[PDB]
RNA sequence: CGCGACCUCAGAUCAGACGUGGCGACCCGCUGAAUUUAAGCAUAUUAGUCAGCGGAGGAGAAGAAACUAACCAGGAUUCCCUCAGUAACGGCGAGUGAACAGGGAAGAGCCCAGCGCCGAAUCCCCGCCCCGCGGCGGGGCGCGGGACAUGUGGCGUACGGAA
RNA sequence: CUAAGGCUAAAUACCGGCACGAGACCGAUAGUCAACAAGUACCGUAAGGGAAAGUUGAAAAGAACUUUGAAGAGAGAGUUCA
RNA sequence: AUGCCUGGGCAGGGCGAAGCCAGAGGAAACUCUGGUGGAGGUCCGUAGCGGUCCUGACGUGCAAAUCGGUCGUCCGACCUGGGUAUAGGGGCGAAAGACUAAUCGAACCAUCUAGUAGCUGGUUCCCUCCGAAGUUUCCCUCAGGAUAGCUGGCGCUCUCGC
RNA sequence: GCGGGCCCGGGUGGAGCCGCCGCAGGUGCAGAUCUUGGUGGUAGUAGCAAAUAUUCAAACGAGAACUUUGAAGGCCGAAGUGGAGAAGGGUUCCAUGUGAACAGCAGUUGAACAUGGGUCAGUCGGUCCUGAGAGAUGGGCGAGCGCCGUUCCGAAGGGACGG
RNA sequence: GGGCAGGGCGCCCUGGAAUGGGUUCGCCCCGAGAGAGGGGCCCGUGCCUUGGAAAGCGUCGCGGUUCCGGCGGCGUCCGGUGAGCUCUCGCUGGCCCUUGAAAAUCCGGGGGAGAGGGUGUAAAUCUCGCGCCGGGCCGUACCCAUAUCCGCAGCAGGUCUCCAAGGUGAACAGCCUCUGGCAUGUUGGAACAAUGUAGGUAAGGGAAGUCGGCAAGCCGGAUCCGUAACUUCGGGAUAAGGAU
RNA sequence: UUAAUUAAAACAAAGCAUCGCGAAGGCCCGCGGCGGGUGUUGACGCGAUGUGAUUUCUGCCCAGUGCUCUGAAUGUCAAAGUGAAGAAAUUCAAUGAAGCGCGGGUAAACGGCGGGAGUAACUAUGACUCUCUUAAGGUAGCCAAAUGCCUCGUCAUCUAAUUAGUGACGCGCAUGAAUGGAUGAACGAGAUUCCCACUGUCCCUACCUACUAUCCAGCGAAACCACAGCCAAGGGAACGGGCUUGGCGGAAUCAGCGGGGAAAGAAGACCCUGUUGAGCUUGACUCUAGUCUGGCACGGUGAAGAGACAUGUUUUUUCACUGAC
RNA sequence: CGAUCCUUCUGACCUUUUGGGUUUUAAGCAGGAGGUGUCAGAAAAGUUACCACAGGGAUAACUGGCUUGUGGCGGCCAAGCGUUCAUAGCGACGUCGCUUUUUGAUCCUUCGAUGUCGGCUCUUCCUAUCAUUGUGAAGCAGAAUUCACCAAGCGUUGGAUUGUUCACCCACUAAUAGGGAACGUGAGCUGGGUUUAGACCGUCGUGAGACAGGUUAGUUUUACCCUACUGAUGAUGUGUUGUUGCCAUGGUAAUCCUGCUCAGUACGAGAGGAACCGCAGGUUCAGACAUUUGGUGUAUGUGCUUGGCUGAGGAGCCAAUGGGG
RNA sequence: CGACUCUUAGCGGUGGAUCACUCGGCUCGUGCGUCGAUGAAGAACGCAGCUAGCUGCGAGAAUUAAUGUGAAUUGCAGGACACAUUGAUCAUCGACACUUCGAACGCACUUGCGGCCCCGGGUUCCUCCCGGGGCUACGCCUGUCUGAGCGUCGCU
């Protein structure tokens, strides 16, 4: 009874998806997701984990601001500038 | 090592009153102007039963004199409180049933209900179904007045607070047997999760010290000093004395 | 019976700014064990370590003696060698364990409160004019406002200072 | 020496980030889990767990066309040094 | 597993509690007879819920617990959906150490962690030379160590069929 | 060559390799219920047996016990093997075509594969309300991320009529 | 929408009743006003009518090779019953030491703060009848289970509901049938050996078998009789035992 | 009620009996707070236990361990405070709370409730009597029980035959009164004995039906595998398929079968060892939350009085106020 | 009779007590004591049947191995019993042996697992012979009885009680003899009792818990591999086929009882009471067969019937073989 | 001689071992050492003629502008360009642009409900309605405005 039976009854999701971390983490009775914590101000990580950390990291995702950052610091942030016209 | 029955109440959210469907607090009404020097006249309205309490609740109406306003009050029905009848409340305020006055007012052995603890308090004493407080002297120094509680004690009270005159209604409830388990679990699913209790010899001897062993049996004795810490303090708490 | 100053305290979609989160190899402030060793184990050891929390920068922290020494004295802080597996600590068991001087890398010193003298001699905000304005400054013109005597600025701080 | 007030670069550290150089190091069961659409596919409600997988040929010149079979498949022919 | 909130559901029959009507007896108290009535943590029994026996089938199965017959209950301490609350030395338990996502006499995940083992198992080419002990003493020592003993290697000091 | 192994001949192969003097090591396997990958006997064997049942003719088609059509015989027998929903699934729905792979035989069939198409609201529901409960501000605690609590240590309504 | 049946009233007027009466399956009611008359209100999902016969359905005959949502004649009728099943409405009771939700939202009433034009007009219409404009966003296919969900799968397991015909029969029991559905449940053919799994039958004995009547079998429904010990007087009880 | 070996006598249950608490309270949660549950509560209530329908009864014991009551008549008693001498660090002395000691109560608190001799005109038993002992020495009841080693106790009944069953006895290893005793109608998928009927359980087996097994077309695994597989005796790690001596042995297979392969599964669940652990208990060793008590600070104002030192100081006892709380 | 560490005492005009000097205190140097009885010297209570891990056949609970104390069985001498008489039948005090069908001692194999006590079913083997066949001996007159020899061919039963091995009783019989085969036999069965987890009683323990003390409920997996066995095709040679046969080799099978006559005879005081040859039959076992009797029965053969379905009659069908002769 | 079985060899199958290759890792070292309310990290959804994934991009969505270079991209068509022209692709990148969540900011997370101003459709501001544009979170500093107090004072 509390194996192949037991199975027959999972009807209910107790987590959804997660607008902040995107992941299927976000419990509904508790409203806390668990992988980030979106209730949280704070994003939910730990050092006993080192592998979750190395997931989802600043290299990780598309880095859309701080690509151009790079560059712009490597060339020396200048602003309000035009190269020579022809 | 496992917590014991008992310590498990404190933390709730399983032994919570079930106070879905009650009808509201029984509180006596508030003292002001006309309470402290007059009196002021409400009307019964109906008697209502309240779940898990055995003792019926009756609804008074008053009308303010700030506001033009009908406050309403729900009082503990006294025995021989009928509909559409007045009921007064003050110092001034005559000495009939389900009428509140001050203790002090009240002559020796007046029998009285929703006594007062202290001035104010709207009521906390003798007010359970059918049980009675009376008062036993007066002192006009310092404002004292005696009375028994129906657990036989005799406490010391201030002369301001007031009562209501006569006996809780709906006494002898504890006359008739119950006679099913049925009627005992309907009785207890109006107030707590407390009713089916398990012997502490039953259990194990993990989460309770009265269980384990061969047989069925204590093995220590039952009584237990008051000082005692949560999960040992079990059996007869501080027993002056045990047996019959 | 109202108004006028002050002191404490509220409201703002009031004018102009600031903090929130992320990363976190290196750094700073807390909290903080048990595996393990002692052939067992409780003090010890593991260990101010891991885990947990908070806070920055390109470095951080520290830093110019309420110092070291007892010598014919040295002279901020930081790091390297040595001191030294030493003084010392420890069921004085297992084990733990620095500092001074010496040789180097680098080397940089200073500022307030108070004490007192100068007519608040001081600072912030808004208007106009001139320059440049893409890390919003300088000067002048405003009986235009505010802060400040419950103390701003100049001289001046232990190596003495002021007249 | 003068505590219970404050500031300060250099010699110092840097398994993260940006851009470079090098090796008595490994050579696809090795070296990072990941030489390849790898934190991907996939598993668990979740915290999380987590792979396998490089090589035609110098050049596709990648087999026109004939024939049996419904086709998969063959027999000839042709390309290429193979 | 338990508490709470909001919904849904439970054929057909038997027995016949109060209350009520009529008749008969009585001096009264009241008592008999025949009806009406439908109460019961009542009975047989279907759906539902559960799982006693055959210790049947199956037992690399349909199935990491199912199947056939036979069974207990079936208006109440009844069964059930959704929402909500209680989280690991904690919860919950009409109490079996039972349940807590196929794990419960202390769940799962990651880290400390390559935790420790006097205890098992394994430990990779050839040839040549030498070649053992299971014994003494001490140890919370008896499946183990230290220490003497047995072994090997490296030499050195000398004598000589000179 | 005692041996560890080595030197030549032939075939395949197509691009690097070895001897000697020294140096260095992640340097030699038969076992560890060793790790990974592959392959045998078993073996064309166990098995393709829970719930009564199929038959005839024609059509398409290379191919028919399993497709379709018609006829006959059956079962589910209104608590159904019928007709519609909720949770869940997420294109599985419809039309056309293929038969590579899957549907433990086959298939001309499919919930397989490839192309396209399809979900039309003031009235049907979400949206509104509150229940059990959850959870901010004020307040308190806490080294700290935060926690306690929902009226309690609050100047808590920015609304309205008439003038 | 309008009208009318049919139910309910703890609504009203005349009047005062024992020789008590009215009345239900049961109850219950009456000088705090019963029977008898006359009214009023609520629901009217029922009947007639607008909608609406124009449409739908069953028949008979055609237009058009085809496309073609067509054209037409007819009918869609009259009655009775039932502790019959389901749904719904309404009265009446029984049970609780159980008394069986909150809020949004809408409405009625008590008062007269105030407005109106002044003798033909106005302020007002919890708007009386029409007339004009708008109603945004999201979901809508299909399965909903011996194959579309969860069990590694087209798994004999599990998974919340609604609709509910005829016969037999107490019955929503079992069996047969109609509407609807399907091909026998991951294959077919040929024989009927032993062992099996699931059903049975066995002369005479009747538990002698076995730890043990395990398993199987016996009785079984209804009607008419009858029913003991014991007892908490309620039961035992379908006791047991007979006939049809 | 132990989902997946135990549905029961187990748990629960109404009834019965005790314990605590009148709110700055009882029980409990919480690291923390003017925190929280009971509590929208108030002794006919809440919280903690034991027993377990109805009837009857509930015997004795406070010696022990618990619990509880008061008590300056008080032995021991920490910190802080007071005095002492010393140059001081100091040590000594006096004072001295709770708790332990001391004194009562309480067994429907945990629990317990003996032994040796003599003695009635046949024997036997034994009324009755004596001694030692504890806190009483088992009272009413009941039994060879679900409780009795001897034991298959003794007698009767039930059978032809009974270690079974029932009914009586008590000598009870080791029954017994809310750790409840006895009884008891109805009920029980509870454990046993006998009887009626019934039957393949059996004497003693046979036959029939359906699906398998069988053969065929198609499709097609897994467990296991040092090498493999004919025996007797011997020796051997004391029970060999292999070795020795003998008996002997002939391709490839099919359907059964369970003697062997000390057959397959799981680094034995039993026992022992380990200076290996875990659940639980306590009169084990170290501790700890909580809790009781004393001192210091928040901690103020007024009015009376005494002791002690000394010839102003402390301790301060009581009463009164509120502005802290 | 006692190490380190610690404490304590004793001794020096002893050293240090750190910038110097004095004085207390403290730390050192040397010698005694305070003690570790597990005595070369840890500070230390239980339970686990809810249990876990690493191992051990170094170590227990089986079988099997050595031995035979014990158990069982058999001899040697002959004091005596036997009315007389040691040896028909027995046999003390002593002494010599055999078996492993009893319990014991040992720990040799097995703890990376060899499934245990009984019962049921089945085969084979041993003789230490209960009965039957053939015989010897008597305290053998007949009958009966025991002792002994060749001898295991064929038999050694049905039941009440108990799980039982064992044991006791009832009945029949010629007899109801004793044993082995891993204390034969669980991929042959069952699970009744041991022996997990749930519970009850009694004793013990403060307690968790323990009891060769009782009670109750408690999952028995897999063969399709090799061999062995049971059957079925087959195979090497005979030139190929077919018919009729022989035979080496293996297996082997029949057993016991009753009645009549003998004969109421032999024998015997009597009571009682035989045997051989013959006749009629029975028990157990083996090999067959269905004429008869019985069983089965779906030839689904033929009637009879319930409910439903083809409109009804007729003829039929469905209700897993509708039911019944 | 058969079939089956055993050893060896040639060839043919299953398998991917060995060797040689390597736009990838590991280790050491050098310089620099830069995120965000002017909206970070991360996530979601979309963007190509034919486009699933990867990569790149953001409704100006396989990229816009400018600078440098100078004739392509390419799997196929289509082509823009005259490559004697800012002129195809590339690299740089300083201008512009940058959807929805997210510290995430009107209230909650359904993509649901609102308030304060301006413009247009409708109007001829007239409020309903529709579309577009800008605002509306917490804490905190300076300053401004409006306020309260039986807080402390002064005049009447
Ligand atoms: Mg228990
Ligand atoms: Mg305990
Ligand atoms: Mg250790
Ligand atoms: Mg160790
Ligand atoms: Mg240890
Ligand atoms: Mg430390
Ligand atoms: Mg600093
Ligand atoms: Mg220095
Ligand atoms: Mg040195
Ligand atoms: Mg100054
Ligand atoms: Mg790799
Ligand atoms: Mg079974
Ligand atoms: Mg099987
Ligand atoms: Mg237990
Ligand atoms: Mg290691
Ligand atoms: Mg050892
Ligand atoms: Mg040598
Ligand atoms: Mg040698
Ligand atoms: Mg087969
Ligand atoms: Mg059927
Ligand atoms: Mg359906
Ligand atoms: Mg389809
Ligand atoms: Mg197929
Ligand atoms: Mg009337
Ligand atoms: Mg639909
Ligand atoms: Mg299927
Ligand atoms: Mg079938
Ligand atoms: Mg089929
Ligand atoms: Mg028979
Ligand atoms: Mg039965
Ligand atoms: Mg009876
Ligand atoms: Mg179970
Ligand atoms: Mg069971
Ligand atoms: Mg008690
Ligand atoms: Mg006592
Ligand atoms: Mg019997
Ligand atoms: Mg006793
Ligand atoms: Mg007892
Ligand atoms: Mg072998
Ligand atoms: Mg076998
Ligand atoms: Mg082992
Ligand atoms: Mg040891
Ligand atoms: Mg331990
Ligand atoms: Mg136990
Ligand atoms: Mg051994
Ligand atoms: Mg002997
Ligand atoms: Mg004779
Ligand atoms: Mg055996
Ligand atoms: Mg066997
Ligand atoms: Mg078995
Ligand atoms: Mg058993
Ligand atoms: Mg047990
Ligand atoms: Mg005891
Ligand atoms: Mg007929
Ligand atoms: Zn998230």
């Amino acid at each position: 009874t509390k194996g192949t039976s037991s199975f027959g009854k999972r009807r209910n999701k107790t987590h959804t998806l997660c607008r902040r971390c995107g992941s299927k983490a976000y419990h509904l009775q508790k409203s806390t997701c668990g992988k980030c914590g979106y209730p949280a101000k704070r994003k939910r990580k730990y050092n006993w984990s080192a592998k979750a950390k190395r997931r989802n990291t600043t290299g990780t995702g598309r880095m859309r601001h701080l690509k151009i950052v790079y560059r712009r610091f490597r060339h020396g942030f200048r602003e309000g500038t035009t190269p020579k016209p022809k | 090592g496992r917590v014991i029955r008992g310590q498990r109440k404190g933390a709730g959210s399983v032994f919570r009153a079930h106070v879905k469907h009650r009808k509201g607090a029984a509180r006596l009404r508030a003292v002001d102007f006309a309470e402290r020097h007059g009196y002021i006249k409400g009307i019964v309205k109906d008697i209502i039963h309240d779940p898990g309490r055995g003792a019926p609740l009756a609804k008074v109406v008053f009308r303010d004199p700030y506001r033009f306003k009908k406050r309403t009050e729900l009082f503990i029905a006294a025995e021989g409180i009928h509909t559409g009848q007045f009921v007064y409340c003050g110092k001034k305020a005559q000495l009939n049933i389900g009428n509140v006055l001050p203790v002090g007012t009240m002559p020796e052995g007046t029998i009285v209900c929703c006594l007062e603890e202290k001035p104010g308090d709207r009521g906390k004493l003798a007010r359970a179904s059918g049980n009675y407080a009376t008062v036993i002297s007066h002192n006009p120094e310092t404002k004292k007045t005696r009375v028994k509680l129906p657990s036989g004690s005799k406490k010391v009270i201030s002369s301001a607070n007031r009562a209501v005159v006569g006996v809780v209604a709906g006494g002898g409830r504890i006359d008739k047997p119950i006679l099913k388990a049925g009627r005992a679990y309907h009785k207890y699913k109006a107030k707590r999760n407390c009713w089916p209790r398990v012997r502490g010899v039953a259990m194990n001897p993990v989460e309770h010290p009265f269980g384990g062993g061969n047989h069925q049996h204590i093995g220590k004795p039952s009584t237990i000093r008051r000082d005692a810490p949560a999960g040992r303090k079990v059996g007869l708490i501080a027993a002056r004395r045990t047996g019959r």
